[PDB]
């Protein structure tokens, strides 16, 4: 491997990955990663990824937990998995 | 061969109309990457719009 | 009430949301009895929709 | 004298009922058509209510 | 095939930003003539390199 190809070539994919979210005030919100790209992944045609393009603002968590605990009472959902 | 025509004939025929009556918006359309129309709604106090 | 199934999917749902707001005005008595039952079939556009 | 504030009333909730559905982004394309479409509904109800 | 997704991949459409350059919206939405008036561009129609 050319130890400039990988380096020039990663550039190019990592470049092209853009995940949906909002653009905060409050200096206490974390944005919520795993979940979030998750959704991403198989393509927002899941619900718990559905749910996150109508809505993105819902993976601005304050407090762990909080987090996740949104995401069940808005799909009547048990468990993600 | 349409290309006389089409440039010193078919050409006078257009900047005529937009000094038509009637005629009062601007459809202007060089740089599709940033063009967008006006909207004039007719507001009222109470009701719709 | 009547009940009706309806998951809040597409804009046009909204003609659910507004007749229970046309039948909260005409008749405000006998929508107070029902008001718990009609609580239960708006959750959802509270939820789903938004 | 040509007041009625009921009609009013009436009308203040298309208003604000119309950017709850002039607001909701939909995931689809002619879901989006019917987004539109929606305010000739929206809309000619509450004249016919007046 | 082999850069259509690298293209569709930024997004389908876009607007713009107050004072500024484009804003492309990392979604992949079909076009429709509801938006026109509105906002949002179709993105195949752009100038950024």
């Amino acid at each position: 491997i050319p130890a400039d190809e990988l380096i020039d070539n990663l550039h190019s994919w990592m470049r092209s990955v853009h995940l949906l979210h909002v653009r905060s005030e409050d200096n206490t919100l974390r944005y919520n990663w795993m979940l979030g790209v998750y959704a991403r992944s198989t393509n927002y045609t899941t619900p718990v990824g559905q749910l996150v393009v109508n809505a993105p603002a819902i993976l601005n968590y304050s407090n762990p937990q909080d987090a996740f605990n949104s995401v069940f009472v808005a799909l009547g959902i048990d468990y993600i998995d | 061969n349409i290309a006389v025509a089409h440039t010193d004939h078919l050409s006078v025929v257009y900047a005529t109309m937009s000094n038509f009556m009637l005629n009062f918006t601007n459809n202007f359309s060089g740089n599709h990457a940033t063009f967008k129309p006006d909207q004039y709604v007719i507001t009222s106090p109470e009701g719709s719009y | 009430l009547k009940k009706i199934a309806e998951s809040f999917e597409d804009p046009s749902s909204i003609v659910v949301v507004l007749e229970f707001i046309l039948f909260a005005l005409f008749f405000p008595t006998e929508f107070n009895r029902i008001k718990g039952d009609i609580q239960n079939v708006l959750l959802l556009f509270f939820s789903r929709w938004y | 004298t040509v007041t009625n504030e009921f009609a009013s009333r009436f009308r203040t909730i298309v208003a604000t009922l119309a950017n709850v559905v002039n607001e909701r982004a939909v995931q689809d394309d002619m879901q989006k058509a019917t987004r539109s479409c929606t305010k000739q509904w929206l809309r000619h109800l509450e004249t016919q209510f007046d | 095939p082999v850069e259509y997704g690298i293209f569709i991949q930024r997004g389908a459409t876009y607007t713009i930003n107050a004072a500024g350059e484009f804003e492309f919206s990392g979604r992949n939405e079909k076009w429709d003539q509801s938006l026109y008036l509105s906002e949002h561009f179709p993105a195949l129609f752009s100038d950024v390199p």
